[PDB]
DNA sequence: GATCGATCGATAAAGTTTTTTTT
DNA sequence: ATCGATCGATC
């Protein structure tokens, strides 16, 4: 399996962990929670991902705790959660690929199959406030309880630029990926093309949302004394004023 | 350089100390051999991060080196001459003696346990790939340090750095120094990381470039100055990573005074404190407390010219915190005494308040209360009402105030307030002003922090343009908000209310009408239950008694009187604890003679019909007041008792409330 | 031609081989202009769900389209977009984290600074019904 | 003609008790 | 006082 220099992940193993834990379940978790499910919501779920075609899979995620396999896919999820949902939105595409590989009238298998789907995986762990987090909390799954207060209007993202210097027609469109915008000190598209001056259109390149919230907690058995404090939120997804 | 660079014949240098630190390995056996050494090994595998290194560990080093006949040098001289040249060779002299693996850790129980071999193991392969820099020391720590200074009878033993100064005369040569101050927390931020190391990453080469940090301002480097992934015609460009490297605590507070200690002049003057290591989130808002540590001040790094030519503006560095005046659990021998000896009626009337003159059924009154009673656990959507509120009045010389709120000044969760600061609209939350941090945080008065609590209220005539309404909203069910133009949200209410209105121009006139000096007769009617009075009639006997009841307290400077023994007040704190842990549940036996007893309750108020003394017209909502305190006092008396001779103690204490105005 | 959004440096391309970008001179004679105004929107009373700070967002009228919008009515637009920014120019020296995007948008060839970049709305035709 | 080095110029600051009519 | 931009000199 690679190693990054990073993390210390594995190779696609875990997906296929996953995918047959998610194929072949149909029960679980009848001993942690013993009372005495036939079939799986996610089961169902999965078919119904693709007949309203959304993108949104809500994944309760305290499966792999029931499950016997998958520890260290559930031990490596809270602990470098950023890889691990970006190879989770790579296997979610496939699997769905591996009903449509089953019953090949289902939506021409091209245009469904480019929107690219994604996973939220909720209710996960327990988190008590804000007078426990540590610095040591870097890369961690939170859960917070609280209140938000006042929001303002989605400002746009740098997702993709665009340039054109002072030839006759040269449109290019470079990307940035990062923090850093990257730039040519020469022209191009023609032989003499000398270094030149390098424009910025910038209304043109298309750009995502948006949108910070600042939230302060509820006074939860606050010790009658200490003031409640703030801290802020940032979204991405199609979430924006829907809260 | 000239100019006078070459400095003084100083005597002591730091080589003298040096090795005077290296005889710190094992030679201290009687305090399972170095016990130092002991705790050394509780933190290399990682379950605390705090050492000690107090000074009765070189006193009595130095006491058992008295007997050697050599030069040895003054150690808790240095280390208050100049506190902060005793960390860091310190840490070049822990390594020396540190026993690395002795800890068992495979891949999981423990944060960041595989990445930090994973950075040390590419350095490491990377000090012989040839065919290089050495790490800082701060990288490779996971602990830190602490100090602890003494006033015991050691120095009384023989030959002041721990004697408890105040702020005012600390201007002085106690710069660089050890000193503990007193004083009182106030502005607390809160935690936030601060940055020790550093990595950029090119994403060529590789090497994580780091550095040390100094002040709250730094400037990254270039990218051309590396070993590998510089020199050539392609350089890595750097950027930033968070997970490789370390991030310490940081948290802001400021210190007054104890408002005793200062002169007969100025203000109190504050001071700044900082914390480092693990001794972070220790401190509330109220603690009256002592910090020891060490000083340091600081440059201000701009506008330099122009102001701030060589202004200070110091700070202390903290290094310990002693902190004081903080159900069957281990107490029970004198929880089993209020079980054993029994006494509910008059000798817990006599414990809580036993300052006053007479009026031992109104202080009966007050602590069903400071028990309340749970209505019921309605299940359905019926919210209803729970927590009565007992109002006062009448005119006493006696600043009542000590009659009422010594008894909220112990009670859990019992706030007080007065007429001026918190108004109606600062009785619940607002948003206001703040700091250069986030502002417009939701800053309150009480309901909004007093919940399930005791509201204790004076001056009800003050700023009653918004008092008056908002009261009603505690008694009206559930609705403190803050309906400003900022949100609509809506929290809870569940608080309990003692007022005393106090009465107009000079004594209330008996022969005149009630409600010439209450103000709202709607909060009246049925949103209170019962009242008091503390009239004032001229007596021979009583009042000499009330002389000596008063002229007797400046002999002494005690009140030894009323042959009571005093109780104290943690014992029947538990008692309301356990009786909120018991919550009776009525028979049926109650319900079929109280039903009359609201009819004996009708006729008599519907007999007078007059405007002359007396309030009440026969309703129900005065009637499920004494359906509420009835098992609220059989709360406190719990032997599952609810019957006629339980709720004939209610009328006991409803009949003294009404004609309370017929003397 | 086509004064950009802060160009207000034509220094592009001079005749001979005079002293490009040395100076400009605006003049007031042949450089046709045209006439606007930036006005403020609010959101209708049928849609808010609580009294829960009603945003809003601000427009551009360009053409002969200035003083129809009178101010307090109900009424509709165009709907081109745009997005503008302004922070670095000749004159004047250019809470949270607004503005952490910008971070990013930094390293342009010009000198490095924070630009950011803010939602705006341009019209072309108003109407009012009612 | 291009690149590097040196010199010169420009860039960073902060508010909230008395007094008027008015309801 | 520090950083950035412009101008001059040298290769």
């Amino acid at each position: 399996l690679r190693i990054i220099w990073g993390t210390n992940v594995s190779i696609q193993e875990c997906t296929t962990n996953f995918r047959n834990f998610l194929m072949s379940f149909k029960y679980k978790f009848r001993k942690i929670l013993d009372e005495r499910d036939e079939e799986l919501y996610y089961i169902k779920q999965l078919n119904e991902m693709r007949e309203l075609g959304t993108s949104n899979l809500n994944l309760d995620a305290r499966n792999l705790l029931a499950y016997k396999q998958t520890e260290d896919l559930y031990h490596q999820l809270l602990n470098y959660p950023q890889e691990v949902i970006s190879i989770m939105d790579q296997t979610i595409k496939d699997c769905m690929v591996s009903l449509i590989v089953d019953n090949n009238l289902d939506y021409d298998l091209d245009e469904i199959e480019t929107k690219f789907y994604k996973v939220r995986p909720y209710n996960v762990g327990s988190c008590k406030g804000m007078r426990e987090l540590n610095p040591n909390d870097i890369d961690k799954l939170i859960n917070l309880k609280g209140l938000v207060l006042r929001s303002t209007p989605v400002i746009p993202d740098m997702k993709v630029a665009f340039f054109k210097c002072n030839v006759c027609d040269h449109t290019m469109a470079v990307e940035i990926d990062r923090g850093v915008i990257q730039e040519p000190a020469r022209c191009e598209r023609i032989d003499c093309n000398e270094p030149n001056s390098m424009s910025l259109i910038h209304n043109r390149c298309s750009f995502a949302d948006k949108q910070v919230i600042k939230l302060q907690e509820t006074p939860d058995f606050v010790p009658d004394g200490q003031t409640p404090h703030s801290i802020s939120l940032c979204v991405y997804d199609e979430l924006v004023d829907s809260c | 350089m000239s100019a006078a660079l070459p400095s003084i014949q100083l005597p002591v240098d730091y080589n003298n100390l040096f090795n005077e630190i290296t005889d710190f390995l094992v030679t201290f056996k009687q305090d399972k051999g170095p016990k130092y050494m002991a705790m050394l090994q509780k933190v290399a595998n990682r379950e605390l991060n705090s050492v000690i290194i107090d000074l009765d560990d070189i006193l009595q080093y130095q006491n058992e080196k008295f007997l050697q006949g050599t030069q040895a040098d003054d150690l808790v001289s240095a280390i208050q001459q100049n506190a902060n040249h005793f960390t860091e060779l310190f840490c070049r002299a822990i390594d020396n003696n540190m026993p690395l693996p002795t800890k068992e850790i495979d891949y999981k129980d423990d944060v960041l346990d595989v990445i930090l071999n994973q950075r040390r193991l590419r350095n490491e392969r990377m000090l012989s790939d040839r065919t290089t820099e050495l790490f800082p020391p701060n990288l490779t720590r996971r602990y830190f340090l602490y100090f602890k200074p003494l006033s015991q009878n050691c120095a009384r033993r023989y030959r002041i750095s721990s004697k408890p100064l105040s702020v005012r005369q600390i201007k002085g040569d106690f710069l660089g120094q050890l000193i503990t101050v007193r004083g009182i927390i106030t502005r607390v931020s809160d935690v936030k990381p601060a940055v020790e190391v550093i990595a950029y990453t090119c994403d060529q080469c590789g090497y994580e470039v780091f550095q040390e940090v100094n002040s709250r301002t730094f400037t990254p480097l270039s990218e051309c100055t590396s070993e590998e992934c510089s020199q050539n015609q392609t350089k890595g460009q750097l950027f930033m990573s968070t997970r490789a490297s370390k991030f310490s605590a940081f948290q802001e507070c400021k210190i007054q005074e104890l408002s005793q200690q200062v002169p007969v002049g100025h203000i109190p003057r504050s001071l700044n404190i900082h914390v480092n290591g693990t001794l972070v989130r220790s401190l509330s808002p109220g603690d009256i407390v002592d910090v020891t540590g060490i000083f340091l001040p600081a440059p201000y790094t701009g506008f330099k010219a122009l102001k701030a030519g060589l202004l200070t503006e110091t700070y202390l560095e903290a290094q310990f915190v002693r902190q004081h005046k903080k159900l069957t659990s281990d107490v029970e021998e004198r929880v089993m005494e209020l079980i054993t000896s029994g006494d509910v009626y008059n000798r817990l009337a006599k414990s809580i308040a036993p300052e006053i003159y007479g009026n031992l059924d109104v202080k009966k009154a007050l602590l069903l209360l400071l028990v309340g009673g749970v209505d019921k656990r309605v299940g359905d959507g019926m919210k209803i009402r729970g927590d009565i509120n007992v109002c006062l009045m009448g005119d006493p010389g006696v600043a009542k105030s000590q009659l009422l709120k010594a008894i909220c000044k112990i009670s859990p969760r019992g706030v007080y307030t007065t007429g001026k600061g918190s108004s109606g609209v600062g009785l619940t939350a607002a948003v206001m002003k703040d700091p250069v941090t986030d502002e417009m945080i939701l800053e309150g008065g009480a309901l909004v922090l007093a919940d399930n609590g005791i509201c204790c209220i004076d001056e009800f005539d003050k700023m009653d343009e918004s008092d008056r309404t908002a009261i009603h909203e505690v008694m009206e069910q559930q609705t403190i908000s803050i309906s400003k133009a900022g949100i609509n949200t809506t929290l809870n209410a569940r608080t309990s209310i003692l007022a005393a209105a106090n009465p107009l121009y000079g004594r209330y006139n008996p022969r005149l009408s009630p409600l010439d000096n209450i103000n709202l007769p709607a909060a009246l009617l049925s949103r209170f239950d019962i009242l008091f009075l503390m009239l004032d009639i001229p007596s021979r006997d009583d009042d000499e008694k009330l002389a000596e009841h008063v002229t007797y307290v400046h002999m002494h400077n005690k009140q030894p009187d009323l042959d009571f023994t005093p109780v104290e007040p943690s014992k029947m704190r538990e008692y309301i604890a356990y009786a909120k842990t018991k919550r009776p549940v009525m028979s049926e036996a109650v319900n079929d003679y109280v039903v009359q007893a609201y009819i004996r309750l009708r006729q008599d108020s519907k007999r007078e019909m007059d405007s002359k003394f007396s309030f009440g017209q026969a309703t129900p909502r005065t009637l499920l007041g004494i359906i509420r305190l009835s098992q609220a006092l059989a709360k406190l008396r719990l032997a599952d008792m609810v019957d006629i001779d339980d709720v004939e103690e209610a009328l006991r204490l409803v009949r003294v409330s009404k004609e309370s105005l017929y003397q | 031609v086509e004064q950009s959004f802060k160009y207000t440096e034509p220094t592009f391309c001079p005749n001979p081989s005079c002293e490009n970008r040395a100076f400009w001179t605006l003049n007031v004679t042949r450089s046709r202009f045209l006439d606007w105004q930036k006005v403020r929107i609010q959101e209708n009373a049928n849609e808010i769900p609580t009294g829960s700070m009603p945003r809003t967002l601000d427009v551009i009228l360009r053409g002969d389209s200035v003083e129809r919008a009178k101010p307090g009515d109900r009424c509709k637009f165009t709907g081109v977009e745009i997005v503008v920014p302004d922070v670095t120019q000749l004159g004047l020296p250019g809470k949270t984290t607004e503005g952490l995007n910008s971070g990013v948008t930094g390293l342009r060839s010009l000198g490095v600074r924070d630009l950011t970049y803010k939602i705006s709305f341009l019209a072309c035709h108003v109407i009012s019904i009612g």
